């Protein structure tokens, strides 16, 4: 089971260097890189028998791969592409057909700078109605004008995260279709019992990792540097 | 009357690419070899209703072979691992598959075994679930082929194709 | 005909 | 030239349902073939494989798959789907050859829709904690579908199916907002077919 990606999220800028690196604790021969897109499903890469072999895939233009061990296979964008924002796959085999994968790195390039955007992000307080009407509260958290569609949602309670009762919207919303930079609006939900909302010393904290520019990309725009970072909204709960 | 198709494989790991051979048979003739040493790397069929064959059929012949080299590169270099050998040297893994088919038409005992360095190493049982494991190294092997599904993605072959082809060859003729 | 061979040793 | 072809990229049945999803192979002889399962932000797992013998195979989790040589089928099957079982498969055969190498099917983008017992089809309003106006679409069945706004300046998300496992309790819910000063509740999901039944708070609407 044990194939792993590093780093599980990356983002740079056109002409930079990308290297996604994969680990196998197996003691397999064949190792494989695979992109995943939508309208694409995945893409062969390279891949490799075996320590010091290196073949080409389906789709090897702009990315090289080098075998160093029996259990490092590394990717190399050395210079990246718009072209090759994408979710990266890693994959062991000791047989045919039969891949055991990695977790997925997803990779964004950026164009252009000045389009980038960190989420603003609000909660909103469960409605005292649904309460009554149905004994539960849910909350709604909303992570909003941001650019790349590169973030990661999540829910804290008292300092735990949780995951029962909690849907995020699958897919974001693009805040302006008609423009194709556009930043984007994502929405999430958690659900939890009347009893338990209503005990004001629980603290519920919707958390939203951006992943954006670096600590030596230059920027040169009036605004903040649109720079990796976590955003939060809190709320506690109400006896009402 | 009962028949018989055999392929071996060899593959020699160099001092200074391991030195890849190739040889089959129906009936004790010789119908392709293939030898990375002579000028040309090509499969040279060694009887007439093979040689009249479209030159774009040799060609994916030959992309599988570099497939299969890289196999043996690979796992050549497994083996002097598990019987501790000097990286200098010279070694040899050997494979054999086939099929004897009876009166019948009917498969009568299918083949999927390697030697190495002369001794035998690992081998398909009559069972065709099985395998027979010459040593401690061999073991190993067999408990990766047991849990991979080896032996069963081979049974496929010897009961159908194997004997399949060995009759339109034998048609062909 | 060809059964290539391809499962770890 | 050894591909297999699946028919869908999206399908949907409800939690319970029998399962069939359709795989058909480029001949060849003799066909190995695999399902993979891609669980949402995952890699692909491998389901289950066929090499030979028993044409019926069994998998874990309850699936299976049917070869047919007759068809040059490869369907994947399974009996009772529950709602995690929401997810992508994948149809592939491994070439002889090309064997090294896996080639993969599209994909089919499977949803489960999970059965609402106690439908109680609603639309409550939610105020920011800090400042702002949120309306939710909630509880409503498996069947209504929420489309989006005809607005433009109003945003609208899709169903989203969240569940209170420690409760065994699951619901559906869309999530409506705008800044247009106008804009209210009861208008809010008024471009889809919602239920006649469905609950709007007199005060919130």
């Amino acid at each position: 089971a044990a194939v792993t990606q590093s780093p599980r999220n990356k983002v740079t800028v056109t002409g930079g260097n990308v290297t996604l690196s994969c680990r196998q604790t197996n003691s397999h021969n064949y190792m494989y890189w695979y992109r995943q897109d939508t309208g694409h499903g995945l893409r062969l890469i390279h891949y490799s028998y075996g320590a010091g072999n290196l073949q080409i895939g389906d789709v090897p233009d702009g990315y090289k791969a080098t075998r160093t061990t029996q259990e490092d296979f590394f990717l190399l964008l050395e210079l990246a592409s718009p072209s090759q924002t994408s979710l990266y796959f890693c994959a062991s085999s000791d047989a045919p057909g039969q891949l055991y994968f990695g977790e997925g790195s997803k990779l964004t390039v950026l164009e252009d700078l000045k389009n980038v955007f960190p989420p603003e992000v609000a909660v909103f307080e469960p409605s005292e109605a649904e309460i009554s009407h149905t004994q539960k509260a849910t909350l709604v958290c909303l992570a909003t004008g941001f650019y790349p569609d590169h973030v990661e949602l999540s829910w804290w309670v008292n300092g735990k995260e949780v995951h029962s009762g909690v849907c995020t919207d699958p897919q974001p919303l693009k805040e302006q279709p008609a423009l194709n930079d556009s930043r984007y609006a994502l929405s999430s939900r958690l659900r939890v019992s009347a009893t338990f909302w209503q005990n004001p010393r629980n603290h519920f904290r919707c958390q939203v990792q951006f992943y954006g520019l670096s600590e030596n990309d230059e920027w040169t725009q009036d605004r903040a540097k649109p720079v990796t970072q976590i955003v939060s909204a809190e709320a506690w709960g109400r006896a009402d | 009357g009962p028949h018989s198709m055999r392929y071996y494989e060899t593959a020699t790991s160099r001092r200074g690419e391991p030195r890849y051979t190739s040889v089959g048979y129906v009936d004790d003739k010789e119908f392709v070899r293939f030898d990375s040493d002579a000028e040309n790397p090509r499969y040279e069929p060694q009887v007439p209703w093979m040689e009249q064959e479209g030159p774009e059929y040799w060609e994916r012949i030959t992309q599988v072979a570099k497939g299969q080299e890289q196999w043996f590169r690979v796992n050549l270099r497994t083996l002097l691992g598990y019987y501790n050998q000097s990286a200098g040297g010279t070694h040899t893994l050997q494979r054999m598959y086939g099929c004897d088919v009876g009166s019948d038409g009917r498969l009568l005992r299918g083949y999927e075994q390697f030697a190495y360095d002369g001794c035998d190493y690992i081998a398909l049982n009559e069972d065709l679930r099985t395998w027979t494991a010459a040593d401690m190294a061999a073991q190993i092997t067999r408990r990766k082929w047991e849990q991979a599904g080896a032996a069963e993605y081979y049974r496929a072959y010897l009961e159908g194709e194997c004997v399949e082809w060995l009759h339109r060859y034998l048609k062909n003729g | 005909f060809l059964s290539p061979f391809w499962f770890d040793i | 030239a050894q591909s297999v072809t699946q028919p869908d990229a999206r399908v949907t049945v409800s939690e319970g349902a029998s399962l069939q999803l359709r795989c058909k192979y480029s001949y060849s002889a003799t066909p190995y073939l695999f399902w993979y399962v891609q669980y949402p932000r995952q890699g692909l797992q491998m389901l289950l494989k066929y090499y030979s013998g028993d044409p019926v195979v069994q998998g874990v989790n309850g699936f299976e798959a049917e070869f047919s040589k007759s068809d040059s089928s490869f369907h994947l099957r399974k009996a009772s789907v529950h709602w995690s079982d929401s997810a992508v498969y994948f149809c592939a055969v491994s070439a002889k050859g090309t064997g090294s190498k896996l080639s993969f099917g599209k994909g089919a983008k499977l949803t489960v829709s999970p059965n609402i017992q106690n439908p109680d089809p609603a639309v409550y309003q939610l105020r920011d904690s800090k400042s702002k106006s949120v309306c939710l679409f909630t509880d409503f069945d498996s069947q209504t579908n929420v489309s989006q706004s005809k607005d433009s300046d109003v945003y609208i998300t899709d169903k989203c199916v969240l569940d209170m496992r420690s409760m065994d309790f699951k619901s559906n819910s869309a999530v409506a907002w705008s800044n247009k000063s106008d804009f209210a509740c009861a208008n809010a999901f008024n471009n889809s077919i919602i239920p006649e039944d469905t609950f709007f708070p007199s005060p919130e609407s």
